[PDB]
């Protein structure tokens, strides 16, 4: 989330840990522990916000400029980001799949 | 990695350029500064050999069931696949890919 | 050469005979010359390892067209061939012969 929006989280964009004796299915919000990646606001875009704005047309004296909202942005040169935080309850490692190519595995 | 497939090389196998050296026809007996455009009609033939050493990655698989393999069809046919026909024309009946063995991700 | 196939050996792998040593139940307290027929009911279990080293004759063939190869069927199926079913039963769906490569006479 961005500043002063701790109540907001991406619908499936955070690690959610269960409290002790939390139900397997349909645990209430009070029975789960939402993580927050707000520390990476400084470098990573907010998960629930658009990446930015791009031009959608060519403005002329008769056509006003139009803007497009970038809701999905792949790697661009000059882009920097932080990885997701690790947690005491969270995983340590994953096997990088044996593939021809990966990006930031 | 090249999009039509294969190996992307910063320094690929160099282009091998070949040309028949022009052999002028009889020039005039009085000097002319103009470049000669009368040439003996000429072509060359020869043999070309290319030897490539390929390194192989052997499959080290614990898969129990048999793998998919490229195989020729057992059933009878008018001509042998990847052979010549009655007119001496060699044909490749299908594009043979490369991915038949399996790996885990 | 054995008629059901395989290698005819004058001195084949020796028969390995195994038996549970009879453990008598309590004999009578007065001597009886008769052989004991009261035995403790008994069975044994264990692990058996057999390691066979096979020598291979590599194919050295100048055949141009692709050979016939044993391959698993690519099309979908309820179960994997040469695997277990939902009940844990391993099955061999077909007899796999040995003659797929070719030689001249």
């Amino acid at each position: 989330h961005k500043d002063d929006e701790e109540r907001f989280f991406p619908s499936n964009g955070i690690l959610i840990f269960g409290k002790q004796n939390a139900a397997r299915d349909n645990a209430d919000y009070s029975d789960v522990m939402l993580t927050s990646e707000e520390e990476i606001k400084t470098t990573n875009p907010v998960a629930t916000e658009e990446y930015g704005i791009v031009a959608d047309n060519l403005q002329q004296q008769n056509t006003a400029p139009q803007i497009g909202t970038v809701n999905s942005q792949g790697a661009l040169p000059g882009m920097v980001w932080q990885n997701r935080d690790v947690y005491l309850q969270g995983p340590i490692w994953a096997k990088i799949p044996h593939t021809d190519g990966n990006f930031h595995p | 990695s090249p999009l039509m497939g294969g190996f992307g090389l910063k320094h690929p196998p160099p282009q091998i350029l070949i040309k028949n050296t022009p052999v002028p026809a009889d020039p005039p007996t009085t000097f002319n500064q103009s470049k000669l455009n009368s040439f003996i009609t000429q072509y060359s033939t020869g043999q070309v050999s290319v030897e490539i050493e390929w390194e192989l990655q052997k499959e080290n698989s614990k898969r129990w069931n048999p793998e998919i393999q490229y195989t020729s069809n057992y059933y009878k046919s008018t001509s042998v696949d990847f052979a010549v026909n009655t007119e001496g024309v060699y044909s490749e009946p299908r594009p043979i890919g490369t991915r038949y063995l399996t790996r885990n991700l």
